[PDB]
């Protein structure tokens, strides 16, 4: 219920989402599977020393698939 | 009686998957911002630990549930740049570009179907928070569009094995030689099975546009839940007040120790009450999603003989919906209209011997004799290639008799 | 181990074993601590009593759903997909296990696979040829029949295909010779 | 309370069902009653099972 | 069920040899598309 206030510190690394105002992991631009739910399709793990990261979680190997009208 | 025409007869299922997570807070609903009433729930500790794990197994089966319903495929297909496949619509079916999602027509409609003042505002200071799904509405939009794609593309093979390509009209042959049908039927009554199944759609969409009872008890529950939670902090439970600082203000502690307890049982037995009814809707839900989960394994992945499963009529094949909080299924049941009687015989005698069919049927109108099936009129020459002969013509009750005509003699001579 | 600290608490007395209250004080005064401690451990045996019907039911529900996987993988193949495994189902084999049971599913994938030219129908001297339950491909210039599971090039002859009228009835229909091989037996 | 359904509609209803299952056989259930014999549904039942 | 009659052509069908199949029996077939061309 923060919309980066009500924080018990300034700590770092600051992520504002649907889920809240996460303060201790740094968002990354890759996607890997889900591990520690957080809210609103946020998946956190403890992955690269180790810290806490955050991104989106991915539904898979997404690709435009053939299709033919003549052949099998 | 021989069913002559058919009629493509499109039906909808509406099914809930899953509902919200509410978690409510021990002390912040119990008490609030009282030290004696903290120190005195602190024995009690034991009771809001069970209901907190209770409140988080429910959350997680939820999404384990909704996990199980939507999340089934594992490659993510996208519809394809190529438009051929009969004369068939599709445009209430995909993903429009008009929309951030990736939800139809069909799909936007069906999700449009569905301080102190405040509600919210006033339910959160009793402790009482709303926890954000984990799959939302964007995620289910997109495995119904690949659900789609693979059910368009594959059929059914992208569900069990790997994913092998077939168009339209061959897997339509095959949806119709599994129940009964001949595939020249279909090629010659192409356009007239598209027509109805486009005028099916059209009816669904505008029966749709004028209710969604499946998708709203559920809601309904809920608010009335919430409501009921909210009036029971009005309750004394045989007090003088509701406010704990209203008593500790005229009356010491030692005076008023009774009242906290006594509203501090109260309170407990009203959670307890209202985790009772959350489990039990739960296991509705989760019993719901689990029947949700077998319908889509079952009529949308590959070909179901099971009657009164799949809609009403024989089961061809199916297109899921998405839904807020539910799924919406579009089962295809093959439905036959007219039929005609003519006069059915079980056997037929040549020359003192039987003559059986292996699958066909002897039928008459009053002047010569054919040979068709029960599923469809196409009455044949009945020869020696489609029955088989097993003993004589005095073994069955009701025979008669008959000339069979050999294919093989003209060439024999 | 709830059941266990359950009997620790207090609940709003004193202590939590009456024979530390009878000990102190006289029945007359300890009685209402006495009542609340049985009231307290009633709502703790209540809510483990609720607890266990919940678990049941689910461990009812499991049993079902193993009881209906014996009756349909292992008793008889099944035909629902997506049920005895991952892929065509063959036959299982039930196995023993401490309040369970373990199942081994044989699941039937296609591994590779080839594209072909199929065609919908087949002209040969102005009738429609269907065929019976298989279907027709072709490597680049011939024309074959096979079945709908594995890849068997067989010879289109009149004994797998059979007439339904004409070729201009049909759409989307080639044109192709048929061996006919009765054609030589009666020579 | 006393239920919505009574002991006699229940009653009407299979006799209802059973009749329906004697004379369409298996038709009725799945789309339009076609009327059949039983010699003519009880040789398509045996038929399936070899 | 146990229905007795007599292995003819039309009733089977041919399949390669009998080198490739394991398990095989030597019987001769009737094959009644031989009398009916006499």
């Amino acid at each position: 219920d923060v919309n980066c206030w009500r924080v018990y510190s300034t700590g770092s690394n600051v992520f504002q989402t649907r889920a809240g105002c996460l303060i201790g992991a740094e968002h990354v631009n890759n996607s890997y599977e889900c591990d520690i739910p957080i809210g609103a399709g946020i998946c956190a793990s403890y992955q690269t020393s180790q810290s806490i990261i955050a991104y989106t979680m991915s539904l898979g190997a997404e690709n435009s698939v053939a299709y033919s009208n003549n052949s099998i | 009686a021989i069913p002559t025409n058919f009629t493509i007869s499109v039906t909808t299922e509406i099914l809930p998957v899953s509902m919200t997570k509410t978690s409510v807070d021990c002390t912040m609903y119990i008490c609030g911002d009282s030290t004696e009433c903290s120190n005195l729930l602190l024995q009690y500790g034991s009771f809001c630990t069970q209901l907190n794990r209770a409140l988080t197994g429910i959350a997680v089966e939820q999404d384990k549930n909704t996990q199980e319903v939507f999340a089934q495929v594992k490659q993510i297909y996208k519809t394809p740049p190529i438009k051929d496949f009969g004369g068939f619509n599709f445009s209430q079916i995909l993903p429009d570009p008009s929309k951030p999602s990736k939800r139809s027509f069909i799909e936007d409609l069906l999700f449009n179907k569905v301080a102190a003042r405040d509600l919210i505002c006033a339910q959160k200071f009793n402790g009482l928070t709303v926890l954000p799904p984990l799959l939302t509405d964007e995620m289910i939009a997109q495995y119904t569009s690949a659900l789609l794609a693979g059910t368009i593309t594959s059929g059914w093979t992208f569900g069990a094995g790997a994913a092998l390509q077939i168009p339209f009209a061959m897997q339509m042959a095959y949806r119709f030689n599994g129940i009964g049908v001949t595939q020249n039927v279909l090629y010659e009554n192409q356009k007239l099975i598209a027509n109805q199944f486009n005028s099916a759609i059209g009816k669904i969409q505008d029966s749709l546009s004028s209710a969604l009872g499946k998708l709203q008890d559920v809601v309904n529950q809920n608010a009335q839940a919430l409501n009921t939670l909210v009036k029971q902090l009005s309750s004394n439970f045989g007090a003088i007040s509701s406010v704990l600082n209203d008593i500790l203000s005229r009356l010491d502690p030692p005076e008023a120790e009774v009242q906290i307890d006594r509203l501090i049982t109260g309170r407990l037995q009203s959670l307890q009450t209202y985790v009772t009814q959350q489990l039990i809707r739960a296991a509705e839900i989760r019993a719901s999603a689990n029947l949700a989960a077998t319908k889509m394994s079952e009529c949308v992945l590959g070909q179901s003989k099971r009657v009164d499963f799949c809609g009403k009529g024989y089961h061809l094949m199916s297109f899921p919906q998405s839904a807020p909080h539910g799924v919406v299924f579009l089962h295809v049941t093959y439905v036959p209209a007219q039929e005609k009687n003519f006069t059915t015989a079980p056997a037929i005698c040549h020359d003192g011997k039987a003559h059986f069919p292996r699958e066909g049927v002897f039928v008459s109108n009053g002047t010569h004799w054919f040979v068709t099936q029960r599923n469809f009129y196409e009455p044949q020459i009945i020869t020696t290639d489609n029955t088989f002969v097993s003993g004589n013509c005095d073994v069955v009750i009701g025979i008669v008799n008959n000339t069979v005509y050999d294919p093989l003699q003209p060439e024999l001579d």
